[PDB]
RNA sequence: GGUGAAAUUCUUGGAUUUAUUGAAGACUAACUACUGCGAAAGCAUUUGCCAAGGACGUUUUCAUUAAUCAAGAACGAAAGUUAGGGGAUCGAAGAUGAUCAGAUACCGUCGUAGUCUUAACCAUAAACUAUGCCGACUAGGGAUCGGGUGGUGUUUUUUUAAUGACCCACUCGGCACCUUACGAGAAAUCAAAGUCUUUGGGUUCUGGGGGGAGUAUGGUCGCAAGGCUGAAACUUAAAGGAAUUG
C-alpha cells in the first residue's frame, strides 16, 4: 500500500471509470 | 519547376574570349543575388563558394560535390541536404566524406564542392494536406501519381493481384536475384517492420 | 562613456542626418565628423568616404545598421549616416582613439 | 613469429639550441625498405620529457615539455617546440583548499608566425599578519587580475619570437612580471604560466631549424 | 472583434484534414507569409517569392534561404561553423 | 522526528545546490550531503621505495603524491570504514580523527 | 651514458597493463597483460599476477636495449576510477626489483574538467 | 571486457593498449566552504553588450504615499505533451547475459523515447525550515560575507605616501553557528516554537478522530497526462505524535 502506488492505481482506475462512462452514449 | 531547391543565376568573364558565361548552380543558404562568387583552389572558405575538398578543413560542410573531379556536381543537391568533411589522405590525394544519407565515401581531393547547405531546407516539413497538393507536385515532375495498390488489382495485373479478400499471399520481401515482373514490395530488404533507431 | 557620447551632442550641440544632407554637410567643409552605419552600402561608404579625404573630415563606423543609429540619436526611423556639426559642450570632437 | 626489432633501427635525437642538455635518448623505427621511407615514419612523432633533464637543474621538476620531429640530417633527429605543461602532482599540490583559484588564457600570434593558447594559474595567498583561514579575492580582484594577466600574456608574445619564448620561459621571467603587476591588487602565490599549446604553424622554413644545431 | 478562438489563417480549411495537420500548416504558413527584415537596408520588407527564396521589397536583393522562413536553425549553424573554419585558415 | 538540525547535512540559505556521484556507488547526492575525503598518498606503498631507491638514476628525484578527491553516498560511506553511527549525543562533533 | 623507453602501465580493476614504448611512444615493445599471467578469468587484476607480467616485461626490455624508463601508471579515470587497480604497485616494484634504471613517475589517469554522465543511475549500483 | 563469480559482447581483416590527429554534442571538475545571489523554482569556464537588485553611505527629496490581502495576475525543478533542430553521454520501454523455486527485479551488455535546444503547452514535488508575512520586545559567546567609520598601526618600499591586501577596534545589514535556558513544550527540542488561563500589536491562508476519498457529481482550466474546486451514503474504537524499558 506503497502510496505512490496505491495513487498511481488509483488513477490507473479512474480513468478507466471516465472512458466507459463515454461508451454509455 | 519541380526542384525544392532555388537556382542561383550566375555569371564569369570567359578566361580565353570576350564574353559571358553563364552558370547555373543551385542555390546555398544564404547567397544573394548581387553576392560575389570565388570558384577554385585558393578561393577563400565563405558559403557560396566552390573548392577543391582537399582544399577545405575537416568539418566543413558542403553541396553539390563531384563524385570525380569535372563531373559539375553528383553528391547533396537536394533542398537542405548537405556533406560534412571528415578527413584526408595527401598521399593520392583522397577525401572521406559522409553523405546525407549517412554514407560515409572517399573521393578524390580535386572533386570540387559548394560551401554551405541547399537553400529550402525544411520543405517536407508541411503536410500537403490535400490530393491537389500533391497533384500539382507531379505536375510538374513526372507521371508517377497518383498510386493504386497491387492488392487492389486482378492477379493478370500484379504479383499481389486478385483473391476474394485484399491480401498478398506469399511472402512481400522479393530476392535481389529475382526478375521484371515479380519485384514487386520490398526488394531485396533485409529486415522489415516497425524500426527501432 | 562610450556610445552616449552622442547624447552629449544631441544636446550641447548641432548635428545632421541622411545621406544627401551630409554631403551640403561636407562639401561645405563645415562638419566636424560623420557615423556611418554598419549595413549602408559600400559603395555608399566610398562615396563618404572620398568626401572625407577631400574635407579632411575624419569618419567613424558603427556597431549596429541603421535601424540602430536612429535610436542612438533618439530619432525612431532608420538613418545610414549622421554629420556632426558643433560638439559645442560634448566629449566626442578630440576623445577616440 | 618474426622478431619484428630486427627491422628497426635506431636514431639519436637533438634537441633545441635553447636548452642546455641537447641529446636526449634514442627512438626505433622500421628500416628504409622499398617505397617505405623511415624517414617519413620518423617525423611527425612527438615526445615529452622533463625541464630537469633539458637544463639539467632540478627546480624544474615539474614542467614538461614535448617535442616533435621535424626534418632529418641522417641517424641525427632535429626536432622543435611543441608545448610545455604542469605535471599533475605539481598541478594538484598547488590547489590547496581554502584559498581563490585565478586561471586565465589568451590566443597569441609570434614574431615567427605561430598561433598558441598559453594558460597562466595563480592563487591568493594569506598575507603574513593574517589571523583568517582563507584568504579568498573578490570577484573584480579577480577579473582585475586576469585583465592584467592577459595583458602582459599577450605583449610578450609577438613581443618575442617562439624561440626567444623558450629563451624567456626556462627562467619563469614572466612569473615574476605577473608578481609585479598583482602585487597592488591582491598578494598571490603560485603564480605560474601552467601550459602552453601551438595551434598552428607557418610554412616549413628549415632554416630556422638548423639554426637550433650546434 | 477577435474573429476566432485557435483556427487562426487555417480557418480557410474549415473542418476538414484533421485539427492536427491544420496544426501543422497553420506554423508555416504564418512563417511563409511574414516579413522579415531585410540583412542589407533594414527593413522588414522580406517576403518568399518561390519556397526557399526570399527577396526585398524596396532594395530588391533576394535571399536563397529557407522554405517557409528566412533563415534555417541548420544553416545559421552551418554559418558558424564556416567562420570558426575561415578565422582559423586565417590565422 | 528531526534527527538532525542540518536536516540532511549542511544547506543553509540556498535552497538547491547540485548533485555529484558516489565514486563508489554512482548514486546521485547533493555536494553538500555527499561525504569527501582526500586521497593524498604517495605513489608508492608501505617500503618498495628504498627497494627502488637505488634503482633510480637521478640522485636527486623527490617523491610525487597521487592525489584524488573522493566523495561518498551515505549508504557506501556508513557501509566502508568512511563514517560510522555514532551516540546521540556524538553526533554533534567535527573532529575528524 | 645509459639509454631509455616509457613504461606506460594501466591499473585497471580487472585487470593492469604493463607495456613500454620508444620515448615517442609510436613504436612499441611487447605488451604482456596481467591476463597473460593468469587464466582464473577473475584475478587478471592481482598484483601477483603484475608482478609476472613485469618481470616477463623487463626481460624482452632487455632483449632489445631498453636500460632505463620513465614511468606512466594510469587508473581507468574517465569517468570510471580514478583510484589505480590493486596490480599496479605490485607491477612497478617488481620491475624495480628486476633491474631497470627509473625515475620520473607521473600519474596520467585521465580527469575531466568535468563533464558527461555516469554509469549507474541516480540511484546508483545498488546490490 | 565485465563481475561475488560468470556469461552476453569484442578480437590474428590485430581487438584491449600505444602514439598522432580530427569531429560532434553535453558538462563546467579540482578551487567548492555550516561561503555568495535570487520572490521562489533555482544560478559556478572567459569576455562583450542589455536592462535589473539588496546592503551600506547620506545635515539630498516627496510626506503617510503604508501592512496584509477575497477577485485577478506573473514566475514556477524533474517528468510529461505538440512541432523543428539536436542527438556524444547516460538511459523509463524494450532486448539480452546472469542470479533465482520463479526473477520480463536487484547485477552485467545493449537500447527506443528521454536527456540538450528553439517555438508552444503543462503548474505540480518530502516545491521542506514539513515553521505565512509586517511590527515590537526579552540572555551569554565567538567566527563569516557586504558596506561604512576610526588608527604615527604590517606589507605594498614606489623614498613614506596613496590605494589594494592584511591587523585591531566599532558599527549597520546578511548566511549560519556555540552555550543556555530565566521562558516554552506531550516530548524530540525551541532565541523563537519566548514575551499566553497574568489568555487581545496588525493581517492572510489552513485544521476539527480514523476510513470511504481527493473518490462520486457539477463547474472550470488542459491537446493529453492531468490540475483547481469537491461531497455523500457507508463503515470504525481507535488510527496517530513523542519518548521509555526490553
Ligand atoms: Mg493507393
Ligand atoms: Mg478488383
Ligand atoms: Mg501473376
Ligand atoms: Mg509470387
Ligand atoms: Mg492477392
Ligand atoms: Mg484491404
Ligand atoms: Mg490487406
Ligand atoms: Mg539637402
Ligand atoms: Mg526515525
Ligand atoms: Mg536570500
Ligand atoms: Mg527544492
Ligand atoms: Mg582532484
Ligand atoms: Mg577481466
Ligand atoms: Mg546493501
Ligand atoms: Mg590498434
Ligand atoms: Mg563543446
Ligand atoms: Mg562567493
Ligand atoms: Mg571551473
Ligand atoms: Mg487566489
Ligand atoms: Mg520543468
Ligand atoms: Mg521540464
Ligand atoms: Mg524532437
Ligand atoms: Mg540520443
Ligand atoms: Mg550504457
Ligand atoms: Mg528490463
Ligand atoms: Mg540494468
Ligand atoms: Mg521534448
Ligand atoms: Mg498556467
Ligand atoms: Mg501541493
Ligand atoms: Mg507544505
Ligand atoms: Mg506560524
Ligand atoms: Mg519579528
Ligand atoms: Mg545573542
Ligand atoms: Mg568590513
Ligand atoms: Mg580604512
Ligand atoms: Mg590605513
Ligand atoms: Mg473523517
Ligand atoms: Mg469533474
Ligand atoms: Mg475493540
Ligand atoms: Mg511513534
Ligand atoms: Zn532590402
Ligand atoms: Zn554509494
Amino acid at each position: 500500500m506503497r502510496a505512490k502506488w496505491r495513487k498511481k492505481r488509483t488513477r490507473r482506475l479512474k480513468r478507466k471509470r471516465r472512458k466507459v462512462r463515454a461508451r454509455s452514449k | 519547376s519541380g526542384r525544392g531547391a532555388p537556382l542561383a543565376k550566375v555569371v564569369f568573364r570567359d578566361p580565353y574570349k570576350y564574353r559571358l558565361r553563364e552558370e547555373i548552380f543551385i542555390a546555398n543558404e544564404g547567397v544573394h543575388t548581387g553576392q560575389f562568387i570565388y570558384a577554385g583552389k585558393k578561393a577563400s572558405l565563405n558559403v557560396g563558394n566552390v573548392l577543391p575538398l582537399g582544399s577545405v578543413p575537416e568539418g566543413t560542410i558542403v553541396s553539390n560535390v563531384e563524385e570525380k573531379p569535372g563531373d559539375r556536381g553528383a553528391l547533396a543537391r537536394a533542398s537542405g541536404n548537405y556533406v560534412i568533411i571528415i578527413g584526408h589522405n595527401p598521399d593520392e590525394n583522397k577525401t572521406r566524406v559522409r553523405l546525407p544519407s549517412g554514407a560515409k565515401k572517399v573521393i578524390s581531393s580535386d572533386a570540387r564542392g559548394v560551401i554551405g547547405v541547399i537553400a529550402g531546407g525544411g520543405r517536407v516539413d508541411k503536410p500537403l494536406l490535400k490530393a491537389g497538393r500533391a497533384f500539382h507536385k507531379y505536375r510538374l515532375k513526372r507521371n508517377s501519381w497518383p498510386k493504386t495498390r497491387g492488392v487492389a488489382m486482378n492477379p493478370v495485373d500484379h504479383p499481389h493481384g486478385g483473391g476474394n479478400h485484399q491480401h498478398i499471399g506469399k511472402a512481400s520481401t522479393i530476392s535481389r536475384g529475382a526478375v521484371s515482373g515479380q519485384k514487386a514490395g520490398l526488394i531485396a530488404a533485409r529486415r522489415t517492420g516497425l524500426l527501432r533507431g | 562613456s562610450i556610445n552616449q557620447k552622442l547624447a552629449l551632442v544631441i544636446k550641447s550641440g548641432k548635428y545632421t542626418l541622411g545621406y544627401k544632407s551630409t554631403v551640403k554637410s561636407l562639401r561645405q567643409g563645415k562638419s566636424k565628423l560623420i557615423i556611418i552605419a554598419a549595413n549602408t552600402p559600400v559603395l555608399r561608404k566610398s562615396e563618404l568616404e572620398y568626401y572625407a579625404m577631400l574635407s579632411k573630415t575624419k569618419v567613424y563606423y558603427f556597431q549596429g545598421g541603421n535601424n540602430e543609429l536612429g535610436t542612438a540619436v533618439g530619432k525612431l526611423f532608420r538613418v545610414g549616416v549622421v554629420s556632426i556639426l558643433e560638439a559645442g559642450d560634448s566629449d566626442i570632437l578630440t576623445t577616440l582613439a | 613469429v618474426v622478431d619484428p626489432f630486427t627491422r628497426k633501427e635506431w636514431f639519436d635525437i637533438k634537441a633545441p639550441s635553447t636548452f642546455e642538455n641537447r641529446n636526449v635518448g634514442k627512438t626505433l623505427v622500421n628500416k628504409s625498405t622499398g617505397l617505405k621511407s623511415a624517414s617519413d615514419a620518423l617525423k611527425g612523432r612527438v615526445v615529452e620529457v622533463c625541464l630537469a633533464d633539458l637544463q639539467g637543474s632540478e627546480d624544474h621538476s615539474f614542467r614538461k615539455i614535448k617535442l616533435r620531429v621535424d626534418e632529418v640530417q641522417g641517424k641525427n633527429l632535429l626536432t622543435n617546440f611543441h608545448g610545455m605543461d604542469f605535471t599533475t602532482d605539481k598541478l594538484r599540490s598547488m590547489v590547496r583548499k581554502w584559498q581563490t583559484l585565478i586561471e586565465a588564457n589568451v590566443t597569441v600570434k609570434t614574431s615567427d608566425d605561430y598561433v598558441l593558447r598559453i594558460f597562466a594559474i595563480a592563487f591568493t595567498r594569506k598575507q603574513a599578519n593574517q589571523v583568517k583561514r582563507h584568504s579568498y579575492a573578490q570577484s573584480s580582484h579577480i577579473r582585475a587580475i586576469r585583465k592584467v594577466i592577459s595583458e602582459i600574456l599577450t605583449k610578450e608574445v609577438q613581443g618575442s619570437t617562439l624561440a626567444q619564448l623558450t629563451s624567456k620561459l626556462i627562467p619563469e621571467v614572466i612569473n615574476k612580471e605577473i608578481e609585479n603587476a598583482t602585487k597592488d591588487i591582491f598578494p598571490l602565490q603560485n603564480i605560474h604560466v601552467r601550459k602552453v599549446k601551438l595551434l598552428k604553424q607557418p610554412k616549413f622554413d628549415v632554416g630556422a631549424l638548423m639554426a637550433l644545431h650546434g | 472583434a477577435k474573429r476566432t478562438k485557435k483556427v487562426g489563417i487555417t480557418g480557410k480549411y474549415g473542418v476538414r484534414y484533421g485539427s492536427s495537420l491544420r496544426r501543422q500548416v497553420k506554423k508555416l504558413e504564418i512563417q511563409q507569409h511574414a516579413r522579415y527584415d531585410c540583412s542589407f537596408c533594414g527593413k522588414k520588407t522580406v517576403k518568399r517569392g518561390a519556397a526557399g527564396i526570399w527577396t526585398c521589397s524596396c532594395c530588391k536583393k533576394t535571399v536563397a534561404g529557407g522554405a517557409y522562413t528566412v533563415s534555417t536553425a541548420a544553416a545559421a549553424t552551418v554559418r558558424s561553423t564556416i567562420r570558426r573554419l575561415r578565422e582559423m585558415v586565417e590565422a | 522526528p528531526k534527527k538532525r538540525a542540518s536536516n540532511g547535512r549542511n544547506k543553509k540559505g540556498r535552497g538547491h545546490v547540485k548533485p555529484v556521484r558516489c565514486v563508489n556507488c554512482s548514486k546521485s547526492i547533493p555536494k553538500d550531503k555527499a561525504i569527501k575525503r582526500m586521497a593524498i598518498r604517495n605513489i608508492v606503498e608501505a617500503a618498495a621505495v628504498r627497494d627502488l631507491s637505488e634503482a633510480s638514476v637521478y640522485p636527486e628525484y623527490a617523491l610525487p603524491k597521487t592525489y584524488n578527491k573522493l566523495h561518498y553516498c551515505v549508504s557506501c560511506a556508513i557501509h566502508a570504514r568512511i563514517v560510522r553511527v555514532r551516540s546521540r549525543e556524538d553526533r554533534k562533533n567535527r573532529a575528524p580523527p | 651514458s645509459q639509454v631509455f623507453g616509457v613504461a606506460r602501465i594501466y591499473a585497471s580493476f580487472n585487470d593492469t597493463f604493463v607495456h613500454v614504448t620508444d620515448l615517442s611512444g609510436k613504436e612499441t615493445i611487447a605488451r604482456v597483460t596481467g591476463g597473460m599471467k593468469v587464466k582464473a578469468d577473475r584475478d587478471e587484476s592481482s598484483p601477483y599476477a603484475a608482478m609476472l607480467a613485469a618481470q616477463d616485461v623487463a626481460a624482452k626490455c632487455k632483449e632489445v636495449g631498453i636500460t632505463a624508463v620513465h614511468v606512466k601508471i594510469r587508473a581507468t579515470g574517465g569517468t570510471r576510477t580514478k583510484t589505480p587497480g590493486p596490480g599496479g604497485q605490485a607491477a612497478l616494484r617488481a620491475l624495480a626489483r628486476s633491474g631497470l634504471r627509473i625515475g620520473r613517475i607521473e600519474d596520467v589517469t585521465p580527469v575531466p574538467s568535468d563533464s558527461t554522465r555516469k554509469k549507474g543511475g541516480r540511484r546508483g549500483r545498488r546490490l
